[PDB]
C-alpha cells in the first residue's frame, strides 16, 4: 500500500511545476490534440471542397 | 437442391447439440470426450454427402433465413455461404478435427477438465466453420473474433503457467491488429457497399476496393502468420499438443488466407496487393524457415513449418491463384495436422518433451510415428502423388510460371530447401539411433486409439492428396508445357 | 403463391437431365429418395396435420390502410397541427423508401448467386435498376443530419430544386 | 509518466479543481479577515460612498 | 406513464415502515413487479413519440433506459445485502428510500416531455447519489469524492440553466416536440456558439471526456458498492439522452463548432484507455474503461449520423451493463480481501472456478465482441464515424486495441495465475454474488438476440 | 490511549456459523424465501415471459406492416415503368420556384 | 467497517478560523 | 392462523399493487381530458358507426 | 406582472370578481400534493419531539392536513385569479392596440427558401 | 495498525530524511536514491534500478513466487511494469 | 455452486416449457393469418391488424 499510495495520491502533494514538467505536460497536451484536429479537418475541407462541384462519388454510399 | 439445402446446415446443427447437452449439465464429464468425439465423427460424415452432392452437380448455395436487423438499407441475415469453397473446405476439416479429437483423448487422459477442453476445441470448430459459410461480413467477422478469442483461452487452457497466458496476450495482441484492418475493411464495405453480404460485393463488382483489400490483407497477416504479425503463431504454440497441433498448425492460422480466398473476387481486381502479398508470404517463408532450420523444439520447427506454408497460399492468392491455395488449405488440413500428430506422439512418448535434444534413437522403439513423420516430410516437401504433388509443389510451379515477383520466385525455392531442411532434421535428430533419454523408456505407441487416429489421418496424408486433385471441377489456371529447369 | 414473379424476380429453372456414361448406380439420386423416404414424408405428414388444423379454425387480418395528409409544401409554418400530420406521412414515406430498397438489396443479392458467373452480365440490368434507386434515394433522402425531419427534408429539395434551376439557367446563361 | 500521474494526477487536477479551489483559499483570507475595528470599516463605507457620489457618478 | 411512476412513489412507504428484516425481501418483489409493468413500454409507434400526457411522453430513445433502471434497482437492491447486514433498521430503510427516490427521479428525467422539468429532476440525481456516496462510504477520500462529483455536477448544469430559461423566453416554449418541429437554423453568431457552449458542457460534464474526468476515478472508487454502479450505469447515459434531444436546436452550428471535443474524445479514448493499462485499484480500471467507452458515445452524438445514433443508443445500454457487471466483480473481491489493489489475489479461478467464469464473460463483453450488442454498438459508431471523416478508424482502431489488453490484463492478474499465499480467508463464492451476475449477463444476450428494440428511434 | 474504541471486528461468513445459508441474511428461513423470490421474477417471468413480451410485443414502428404494404406500391409503379423510387418525395409542382 | 473522521479530522477545523 | 397477526405483519405486500391500478385508472383519467380531437384525426376520420358513440376512451 | 391596477381594493385576498373564475376543484392535483404536504409536516412533527412518528397523536395530524389543504384551496383561487387577470387584460390591451400587435402573413413551405445544411 | 513513517510522504534533501524514507521503504540509506527531483510526485519513493523479475531466481523461496517477489519489501514504482508476464530485463546474448 | 447450476435451470424451466408448449399448441392450434381485403362496413380493432395470434393477444390486453 506504499507503491499503492505513492502511485495514485501521493503525486500531486509532492509534485512542483518545474520547466521540465510544464514543457513536455503542455508537448503532449496540445501536440497530438491540435494534430489530430489538424489532419481531421484537412480531411473534412478535402471533401467539403471535392464535393461541392461533385468530384467525389456517392453512388452506393447512401447508408451513410 | 433441397437435400443440399438441409444438411448442408445440418452438418452445423448436430455439432451444436453437444455444446448445449454440456450446458445441461447431466451429460457424465468422463462420457463427454467419446460423446463430442463421436459428434464430429458423425459431422464429418454428414458433411461428406454435401460434398458429393456438390461434386455431382457442381452447384453452390447461399442461405439466408430470418433476418436480425432490417436497418434502413441493411438487412443483417443468417447469411451461411456454403459454395464450392465452403462444403469442399468443410469436410476436410472436421475430419481432422475429429482425428485430433480422438488423438487429444488419448493424449489428454490425464486432466480434470477433459471434457471442457474436448468442448472448446468443439466451440473453436463451431465459430471456424460459421465463418466458413457467412456470406455477410458480419457474420464473417463473427467468426473471426470467435476463433481468435476461443483460441486465446485454448492457449490459456494452462492458466497456471505465466508463460501461456503472456503467449495467449500476444496471440489475442496480434490477432487484434489484424482484427483492425478487418474492421477498416467492414468499415470501407458499410460506408460503400453499404451491405455486408460477400455475393452482393462481388456482384457490385467495385474494381477499386484499395482499402477493402489493404484491410483484408492486414488482418490475414493478423490471423495468418505474416512478418510483423508473425510472432503470435511462435507464442501460440505454446499451449496444449492437441490445440497446438489443430488451432496452430492448419484450422485459425489459415483464417486469414482463407478469408482472402474467400475474398478473391476483390482481390484480383487489384494487382499491387498481389505483389504486396507475394513478398509477405516469401518472407514469412524466410523468417520462419530460417528460424526452424536451427530450433531445439520439435512443436517450433513445425509451427514455423505451417506459418511458411500459410504465406505459400498468401503467394497463391496474390498470382491470382485463390482456388489453387484453396486445394493448398483442404490437402494443408490433412498433412500439416498429421505431422504436428507425430510431433505430439513423440512428445507424449518421450517424456513429455519436445526438443531435438535427448532423444532415445526412436526408429527402433517409434516405428509407426517414425514413418508417419518421413511421409509428412516428404509431403511438407512437395512429394509426387502425395499430399505435396498438389501442393506447394504445384504452386512452385505456377509461380516459376506466371509473372511473379522475382525475389520472390528465389525466395520460395530457398523456402522448399528449407522445408527439406528441417523436415530432415527432426528426422535425424529424433530417430538418429543414439539413446538419450531417462532410464525408464517410455517411448511407445501402444494405445489402440492412437494408432486409430495417426493411421485414420494418415491415409488421407498418403491418399487424400490426390482424392480430391482431380476428382474436383478444372478450376485452376492448366499450364502444361514449360521449360524443363 | 404469396410473393409474385413481379416484386421479387427468379430466372426460369432449367437442369441438364443427368444422363450418366458409366454403369454405376447414380448415388445422388438415391441418398436423396431415401432422404425423402425417411426425413421428407414424416415432416410432411405432420404439416398436413397443421394445416387441417389451421383450415379448422381460420382467422383473418386486414393491411392496416392510410391516406394522404397535408404535407409541408402545403403546410403552414408554425401549424403544429399539419406540420405533425406531415412529419408523420414524410416519415413513413422515408420508411417505406427504406424497404423498397431492401427489396431491391435482396433481388440483387440473389440473383448474383441465381445467375452465376453469367451475373455479371443478368444482373447488369439488376444493377441498372440499382444505380437508379441510390442516386434517387440520395435526392430524396440524404444527409438529413441526425434529427431528419420533412421540414428539413424539404430544405434539402430546395437545395436540389435551386441547383437545379441553377444549372438550367447557367446553360440559358 | 504521460498518461497517468503527470497528466490525470498532476496536470488536469491542477488546473480546473485546484487553481480555483486555491484563487478561493486567496481570496477568502483576504475578504474574511478583517480586525474589527470600526474605524477601517467606517472608512471603507467612506470611499465608497464617493464612489458612488462621483468616481462613477452613479447619478449620472 | 402514471402506469410506471406511480408503484415507484407509492412503494416508498412499504420500505419505510415493513418489518425490519422483511424490508429486503419486499423491496426486491416490488421491483421486479414494476420492472415487470416497465418493459411492457418497450413498444414504439411508427416513429411518433410514445405519448401520455401534457408533461410525459417516451419514445424507442427512451425506453430502453427506462427499463434500464426498473431492472437495476432490484441489482443494487440485493448486492447491498452484503454490504448493510450490520447497520441499524433505520438506516437501512433511509439507504432503501435513497436508492428509490434515486430510480423515481431517473424516470421521472427519460419521461419529461418538456426542458426545464428534465433540469430540475437532471440535478435532483445529485441529492440521492451524493448522500449515498458520502454517508455510506467506506474511505476517508470519498468526502472530497462528494465534493468532486457535486461540484463538477453543478459547475456544467448552471450554464444550461441559464441558457435554458433564454431558449424559453426566446422561442416561447420548451417542449421536446415542438422544438423539435419548431426547430430553427442557429446561426454562426457569436452569441450562437455560446448558446451551443451552455446548452452542451452541461451534459459534457457527466459524461467524462478527456480532461474533465477527475470526479468518476475519484468517486467510484470508494462509493458504496450498490451506489457505484448506479453512477456508472444510467447518471452517465442521462447527459446522453441530453445530447439526444438538445442536438435538434443546436444544428447546423455543431457542424464545425464539435470539432475542439469531437477530437478531445477519440485521442481522450485513447488516453483513457492507455491509462487504462496501468491501473493500482481494479475500480479505477472499470471506471477509466467506462470512461473510454463514453468518449466513444461521445464522438458518436457529434457526428449527428442515424448510424451513429444508433451505435450511440445501443452503446449507453451496453456500456452501462457491462461496467455495473465489473463493478460487481469488484465489490465482491474486495469484500472477500477488504482491499481494492490490482495485483493483490491474482489466480483467482484455482479458488472460484465460476466466478473467475462470470469474469470471462464480462470481460467478453468489455471487449465488444460479436455478436454482442456492445459490438454492434461500437460497429455503428465505426460505420458512421468511418463515413464522417475517413481516418477516424486509425484511433478508434487504437481503442479497440488497447479495449482487450487491459480487459484480458485483469484477468490474467486476478483469475488466472495462482492464489498468493498469504490470503485464507477466501470463502466459496456465495450464491448471492453469481446470482446478480446471472442476472446482469443472461438478459444482456436476451436483449441482443432482439436488437431492434435498444436499437435506437430512427429505426 | 488516544481514544476508547471498539476494535475492527471480524467480517463472519454466513456458512460458517450456518452452514447451507445463502449471503442473503442472517436467520436461515429468510434467506431461503429471499433465494425463492430473487429466482422467482428476476429469473422468472420478468426474464422469460419478459423475453417473451418484448419478443412479441405487436409491430415495431409498423415495419412488419412498412415490408407489406410497399411490395404493392413496387408493382403499381412497375406496371407503368416508373421505378420503385423517385428523385423527389415532396412533389415540384405543388412547390413555388422562388424568383 | 467504514472510516470514520479520526480525532485529527474534528481538529483541522478547530482554531477558529479553519483555512 | 392468527389472520389478524399475519396482516399485522404482512400486508406491505398489497400497497403496491393497489398503486399500479391507480395509475392505470389514472392514465384513463388523463385520456379524458385529453379528448381535442374526438374523431378530428386527418388519417382516422373513420365514421362513427350507429352501434357505438366514441373513438376510444 | 400588477400593484398599481385601477379598483385594486388593498389587504383583500380573494376579490368579488374571482367569484366568476371557476373555483378549483376538490380533486386538484395541486391541492391533493398540499394536503400531502400537510402530511410531510404532521410526520416530522413526531419526529422532532421523538414521538412514534407513524402515529403519534393523530389529532395533531389532522389539523396539520385539514389547515393546510384549506389555506392551500384559497391560495388557489388566487393563483387562478391573477393568473386570469393577467391573461384578462392581456387581450384588452391588444385589441385595443391593433397597431402593435400587426397580423403576420402566414407562408406555407413550399414558399420560404429555407437552406438545408448537409450534417456530414 | 498504520504510522506515518510508511506512508510515502515528502522529497528527502537531508541525510536524516534519507535515513526516514530508508526505513519507510525498509532499504537501506546508502542505496537508497530517489528518482530526480523534476516534478513527477517522485517525492520520497527511491529510485529502485528498472530490473524485470524474470532475472532473480525461480528456484528462490519467493513469498510471492508468480512474481518472485518476497513478502515486505520495496518494490519498484513501475513493477507491474516489469513482471514476468510483461516486459523483462533478462539479458539477450548479445 | 452446483446447487446454484440446478436452481437455475429448475426455475428458468420451471415457466419455460408452460409458456414454450403454450406457443407451439396456439402454433398448432391457431398457426399465422391469411391476408383479407377490405372490410366492408366492419371497422378492424387494433389488433385485428396484426398476423401473429399471440401478438394479438399482447395488443389485446395491455395496448
Ligand atoms: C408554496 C410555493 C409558492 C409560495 C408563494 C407564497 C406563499 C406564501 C405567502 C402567501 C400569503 C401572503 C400573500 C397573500 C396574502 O396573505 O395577502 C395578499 C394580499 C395582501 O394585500 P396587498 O396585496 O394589497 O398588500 C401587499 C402588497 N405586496 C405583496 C405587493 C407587498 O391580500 C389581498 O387581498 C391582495 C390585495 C391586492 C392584490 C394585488
Amino acid at each position: 500500500i506504499r507503491w499503492t499510495y505513492a502511485r495514485s495520491a501521493n503525486i500531486y502533494p509532492n509534485f512542483r511545476p518545474t520547466p521540465k514538467t510544464s514543457l513536455l505536460g503542455a508537448l503532449f497536451g496540445i501536440g497530438p490534440l491540435f494534430f489530430w484536429y489538424y489532419v481531421f479537418k484537412t480531411d473534412r475541407d478535402k471533401k467539403e471542397k471535392l464535393i461541392q462541384e461533385g468530384k467525389l462519388d456517392q453512388t452506393f454510399n447512401i447508408s451513410y | 437442391m433441397n437435400p443440399f439445402a438441409s444438411l448442408t446446415l445440418t452438418t452445423l446443427i448436430i455439432l451444436t447439440i453437444p455444446i448445449m447437452m454440456s450446458n445441461s449439465n447431466i451429460y457424465k464429464t468422463n462420457l463427454y470426450p467419446n460423446y463430442v468425439k463421436t459428434t464430429v465423427s458423425y459431422a464429418f460424415t454428414l458433411s461428406l454427402v454435401p460434398l458429393l452432392m456438390f461434386m455431382h452437380t457442381g452447384q453452390e448455395m447461399i442461405i439466408s433465413n430470418w433476418h436480425w436487423m432490417t436497418l434502413q438499407t441493411v438487412e443483417l441475415s443468417l447469411s451461411f455461404k456454403m459454395d464450392y469453397f465452403s462444403v469442399m473446405f468443410i469436410p476436410v476439416a472436421l475430419f481432422v478435427t475429429w482425428s485430433i479429437m480422438e488423438f487429444s483423448m488419448w493424449y489428454m487422459h490425464s486432466d480434470p477438465f477433459i471434457n471442457r477442453f474436448f468442448k472448446y476445441l468443439v466451440l473453436f470448430l463451431i465459430t471456424m466453420m460459421i465463418l466458413v459459410t457467412a456470406n455477410n461480413l458480419f457474420q464473417l467477422f463473427i467468426g473471426w473474433e470467435g476463433v481468435g478469442i476461443m483460441s486465446f483461452l485454448l492457449i490459456g487452457w494452462w492458466h497456471g503457467r505465466t508463460d501461456a497466458n503472456t503467449a495467449a496476450l500476444q496471440a489475442i495482441l496480434y490477432n487484434r491488429i489484424g482484427d483492425i484492418g478487418f474492421v477498416l475493411s467492414m468499415a470501407w464495405f458499410l460506408t460503400h457497399s453499404n451491405a455486408w453480404d460477400l455475393q452482393q460485393i462481388f456482384m457490385l463488382n467495385n474494381e477499386c476496393p484499395n482499402m477493402p483489400l489493404i484491410g483484408l490483407l492486414l488482418a490475414a497477416a493478423g490471423k495468418s502468420a505474416q512478418f510483423g504479425l508473425h510472432p503470435w503463431l511462435p507464442s501460440a504454440m505454446e499451449g496444449p499438443t492437441p490445440v497446438s497441433a489443430l488451432l496452430h498448425s492448419s484450422t485459425m492460422v489459415v483464417a486469414g488466407v482463407f478469408l482472402l480466398i474467400r475474398f478473391y473476387p476483390l482481390m484480383e481486381t487489384n494487382k499491387l496487393v498481389q505483389t504486396m502479398t507475394l513478398c509477405l508470404g516469401a518472407i514469412t517463408t524466410l523468417f520462419t524457415a530460417l528460424c526452424a532450420i536451427t530450433q531445439n523444439d520439435i512443436k517450433k520447427i513445425v509451427a514455423f513449418s505451417t506459418s511458411s506454408q500459410l504465406g505459400l497460399m498468401m503467394v497463391t492468392i496474390g498470382i491470382n491463384q485463390p482456388h489453387l491455395a484453396f486445394l493448398h488449405i483442404c490437402m494443408h488440413a490433412f498433412f500439416k495436422a498429421m505431422l504436428f500428430m507425430c510431433s505430439g506422439s513423440i512428445i507424449h512418448s518421450l517424456n513429455d518433451e519436445q526438443d531435438i535434444r535427448k532423444m532415445g534413437g526412436l526408429y527402433k522403439a517409434m516405428p509407426f510415428t517414425t514413418t508417419a513423420l518421413i511421409i509428412g516430410s516428404l509431403a511438407l516437401t512437395g512429394m509426387p502423388y502425395l499430399t505435396g504433388f498438389y501442393s506447394k509443389d504445384l504452386i512452385i510451379e505456377a509461380v516459376n510460371m506466371s509473372y511473379t515477383n522475382a525475389w520472390a520466385l528465389l525466395m520460395t525455392l530457398i523456402a522448399t530447401s528449407l522445408t527439406a531442411a528441417y523436415s530432415t532434421r527432426i528426422i535425424f535428430f529424433a530417430f538418429l539411433g543414439k539413446p538419450r533419454f531417462p532410464p525408464l523408456v517410455l517411448i511407445n505407441e501402444n494405445n489402440p486409439l492412437l494408432i486409430n487416429s495417426i493411421k485414420r489421418l494418415l491415409i488421407g496424408s498418403i491418399f487424400a492428396g490426390f482424392i480430391i486433385s482431380n476428382n474436383i471441377p478444372p478450376m485452376t489456371v492448366p499450364n502444361t508445357t514449360m521449360p524443363l529447369y | 403463391d404469396s410473393w409474385d414473379k413481379d416484386v421479387y424476380p427468379e430466372p426460369p429453372r432449367r437442369t441438364p437431365a443427368p444422363a450418366p456414361q458409366t454403369s454405376l448406380p447414380n448415388p445422388v439420386t438415391y441418398l436423396t429418395k431415401i432422404f425423402d423416404l425417411l426425413v421428407d414424408r414424416p415432416v410432411t405428414l405432420a404439416r398436413e396435420f397443421i394445416e387441417q388444423q389451421h383450415a379448422k379454425n381460420r382467422y383473418y387480418y386486414y393491411h392496416r390502410e392510410f391516406r394522404r395528409v397535408p404535407d409541408i409544401t402545403e403546410c403552414e409554418e408554425k401549424d403544429i397541427l399539419c406540420m405533425f400530420e406531415a412529419e408523420m406521412q414524410w416519415r413513413r414515406d422515408y420508411k417505406v423508401d427504406q424497404e423498397i430498397v431492401n427489396i431491391i438489396q435482396e433481388r440483387l443479392k440473389a440473383c448474383q448467386q441465381r445467375e452465376g458467373e453469367s451475373y455479371r452480365q443478368n444482373c447488369a440490368k439488376e444493377l441498372e435498376q440499382f444505380t437508379q434507386v441510390s442516386k434517387a434515394f440520395q435526392d430524396r433522402y440524404s444527409d438529413l443530419g441526425a434529427h431528419y425531419s420533412a421540414r428539413k427534408c424539404l430544405a434539402k429539395q430546395k437545395q436540389r430544386m435551386l441547383a437545379e434551376r441553377k444549372a438550367a439557367k447557367e446553360a440559358a446563361a | 509518466k504521460s498518461a497517468s500521474s503527470l497528466l490525470d494526477l498532476i496536470w488536469l487536477e491542477t488546473i480546473l479543481p485546484k487553481t480555483t479551489s486555491f484563487i478561493q483559499m486567496k481570496m477568502s483570507i483576504m475578504v474574511s479577515n478583517q480586525k474589527g475595528l470600526i474605524k477601517l470599516y467606517f472608512l471603507s463605507f467612506l470611499i465608497t460612498i464617493m464612489i458612488s457620489m462621483t468616481l462613477f457618478n452613479y447619478h449620472e | 406513464m402514471l402506469k410506471i411512476i406511480i408503484p415507484t412513489t407509492m412503494l416508498l412507504p412499504m420500505t419505510w415502515m415493513s418489518k425490519h428484516n422483511m424490508i429486503w425481501i419486499n423491496a426486491t418483489v416490488h421491483s421486479l413487479l414494476i420492472s415487470l409493468i416497465s418493459l411492457s413500454l418497450l413498444n414504439q409507434l411508427g416513429e411518433n413519440s410514445l405519448n401520455f400526457s401534457l408533461t410525459f411522453f417516451s419514445d424507442s430513445l427512451s425506453a430502453p433506459l427506462l427499463v434500464l433502471t426498473t431492472w437495476l434497482l432490484p441489482l443494487m437492491l440485493m448486492a447491498s445485502q452484503s454490504h448493510l447486514s450490520k447497520e441499524t433498521t433505520t438506516r437501512k430503510k433511509l439507504y432503501i428510500t435513497m436508492l428509490i427516490l434515486l430510480q423515481l427521479f431517473l424516470i421521472m428525467t427519460f419521461t419529461a416531455t418538456e426542458l426545464i422539468l428534465f433540469y430540475i429532476l437532471f440535478e435532483a440525481t445529485l441529492v440521492p447519489t451524493l448522500i449515498i456516496i458520502t454517508r455510506w462510504g467506506n474511505q476517508t477520500e470519498r468526502l472530497n469524492a462528494g465534493l468532486y462529483f457535486l461540484f463538477y455536477t453543478l459547475a456544467g448544469s448552471l450554464p444550461l440553466l441559464v441558457a435554458l430559461v433564454y431558449i424559453q423566453n426566446t422561442t416561447g416554449s420548451l417542449n421536446f416536440l415542438i422544438i423539435h418541429y419548431w426547430s430553427h437554423p442557429l446561426s454562426n453568431s457569436w452569441s450562437n456558439i455560446f448558446m451551443w457552449l451552455a446548452c452542451i458542457m452541461a451534459f459534457m460534464v457527466k459524461m467524462p471526456l478527456y480532461g474533465l474526468h477527475l470526479w468518476l476515478p475519484k468517486a467510484h472508487v470508494e462509493a458504496p458498492i450498490a451506489g457505484s454502479m448506479v453512477l456508472a450505469a444510467v447518471l452517465l447515459k442521462l447527459g446522453g439522452y441530453g445530447m439526444m434531444r438538445i442536438t435538434t436546436i443546436l444544428n447546423p452550428l455543431t457542424n464545425y463548432m464539435a470539432y475542439p471535443f469531437l477530437m478531445l474524445s477519440m485521442w481522450g479514448m485513447i488516453m483513457t484507455s492507455s491509462i487504462c493499462l496501468r491501473q493500482t485499484d481494479l475500480k479505477s480500471l472499470i471506471a477509466y474503461s467506462s470512461v473510454s467507452h463514453m468518449a466513444l458515445v461521445i464522438v458518436a452524438i457529434m457526428i449527428q449520423t442515424p448510424w451513429s445514433f444508433m451505435g450511440a443508443t445501443a452503446l449507453m445500454i451496453a456500456h452501462g451493463l457491462t461496467s455495473s457487471m465489473l463493478f460487481c466483480l469488484a465489490n465482491t473481491n474486495y469484500e472477500r480481501v477488504h482491499s481494492r489493489t490490482m495485483i493483490l489475489a491474482r489466480g483467482l479461478q484455482t479458488l472460484l472456478p465460476l466466478m473467475a467464469t462470470w469474469w470471462l464473460m464480462a470481460s467478453l463483453t468489455n471487449l465488444a465482441l460479436p455478436p454482442s450488442i456492445n459490438l454492434i454498438g461500437e460497429l455503428f459508431i465505426i460505420t458512421a464515424s468511418f463515413s464522417w471523416s475517413n481516418i477516424t478508424i486509425i484511433l478508434m482502431g487504437m481503442n479497440m486495441m488497447i479495449t482487450a489488453l487491459y480487459s484480458l490484463y485483469m484477468l490474467i492478474t486476478t483469475q488466472r495465475g495462482k492464489y498468493t499465499h498469504h490470503i485464507n480467508n477466501i470463502k466459496a463464492s456465495f450464491t448471492r454474488e453469481n446470482a446478480l451476475m446471472a442476472l446482469h449477463i443472461l438478459p444482456l444476450l436476451l436483449l441482443t438476440l432482439n436488437p431492434k428494440m435498444i436499437l435506437g428511434p430512427l429505426y | 490511549i488516544r481514544l476508547q474504541e471498539d476494535p475492527d471486528p471480524e467480517d463472519e461468513n454466513l456458512y460458517e456459523k450456518n452452514p447451507d445459508s445463502h449471503g442473503y441474511d442472517k436467520d436461515p428461513i429468510v434467506d431461503l424465501w429471499n433465494m425463492r423470490v430473487v429466482f422467482f421474477f428476476g429469473f422468472s417471468i420478468v426474464l422469460v415471459l419478459g423475453s417473451t413480451f418484448v419478443a412479441y410485443l405487436p409491430d415495431y414502428r409498423m415495419q412488419e406492416w412498412a415490408r407489406r404494404e410497399a411490395e404493392r406500391l413496387v408493382k403499381y409503379r412497375e406496371a407503368n415503368g416508373l421505378p420503385l423510387m423517385e428523385s423527389n418525395c415532396f412533389d415540384p409542382n405543388k412547390i413555388q420556384l422562388p424568383e | 467497517r467504514q472510516w470514520q473522521p479520526d480525532v485529527e479530522w474534528a481538529e483541522q477545523f478547530g482554531g477558529a478560523v479553519m483555512y | 392462523m392468527n389472520v389478524l397477526q399475519i396482516v399485522r405483519d404482512h400486508w406491505v405486500h398489497i400497497l403496491v399493487p393497489v398503486g399500479f391500478v391507480f395509475g392505470c385508472y389514472l392514465d384513463r383519467r388523463s385520456d379524458e381530458k385529453l379528448t381535442a380531437f374526438r374523431n378530428k384525426s386527418l388519417l382516422f376520420k373513420r365514421e362513427l358507426r350507429p352501434n357505438e358513440e366514441v373513438t376510444w376512451k | 406582472m400588477m400593484s398599481g391596477r385601477p379598483g385594486r381594493v388593498p389587504l383583500q385576498f380573494l376579490p368579488n370578481e374571482a367569484r366568476s373564475l371557476p373555483p378549483p376543484k376538490l380533486t386538484d392535483p395541486r391541492l391533493v400534493y398540499m394536503g400531502f404536504l400537510g402530511y410531510c409536516s404532521g410526520l416530522i412533527d413526531n419526529a422532532i419531539r421523538r414521538r412514534p412518528v407513524v402515529s403519534a397523536g393523530l389529532h395533531r395530524q389532522l389539523l396539520y392536513v385539514t389547515s393546510f389543504v384549506f389555506f392551500g384551496y384559497y391560495l388557489l383561487k388566487r393563483q387562478d385569479y391573477m393568473y386570469a387577470l393577467r391573461d384578462h387584460d392581456m387581450f384588452a390591451y391588444v385589441k385595443s392596440h391593433p397597431e402593435d400587435f400587426p397580423e403576420k402573413d402566414k407562408k406555407t413551405y413550399g414558399e420560404i427558401l429555407e437552406e438545408f445544411h448537409p450534417v456530414r | 495498525h498504520v504510522t506515518k513513517d510508511m506512508f510515502p510522504g515528502p522529497y528527502p534533501k537531508t541525510p536524516e530524511e534519507r535515513a526516514a524514507a530508508a526505513k519507510k521503504y525498509n532499504m537501506r540509506v546508502e542505496d537508497y536514491e530517489p528518482y530526480p527531483d523534476d516534478g513527477m510526485g517522485y517525492g520520497d519513493y527511491p529510485k529502485l534500478p528498472d530490473r524485470s523479475q524474470q532475472e532473480r531466481d525461480p528456484w528462490y523461496d519467493w513469498d510471492h513466487p508468480d512474481l518472485r517477489l518476497n513478502w515486505g519489501e520495496p518494490i519498484h514504482w513501475d513493477l507491474d511494469m516489469y513482471i514476468r508476464n510483461r516486459v523483462d530485463t533478462s539479458p539477450t546474448p548479445v | 455452486d452446483r446447487r446454484f447450476l440446478k436452481l437455475m435451470r429448475f426455475y428458468i424451466l420451471l415457466t419455460g416449457i408452460p409458456v414454450a408448449i403454450g406457443i407451439t399448441l396456439v402454433n398448432v392450434f391457431i398457426g399465422e393469418a391469411e391476408l383479407a381485403d377490405i372490410p366492408e362496413g366492419y371497422v378492424p380493432e387494433h389488433w385485428e391488424y396484426f398476423k401473429h395470434p399471440i401478438s394479438r393477444w399482447i395488443a389485446r390486453t395491455f395496448y
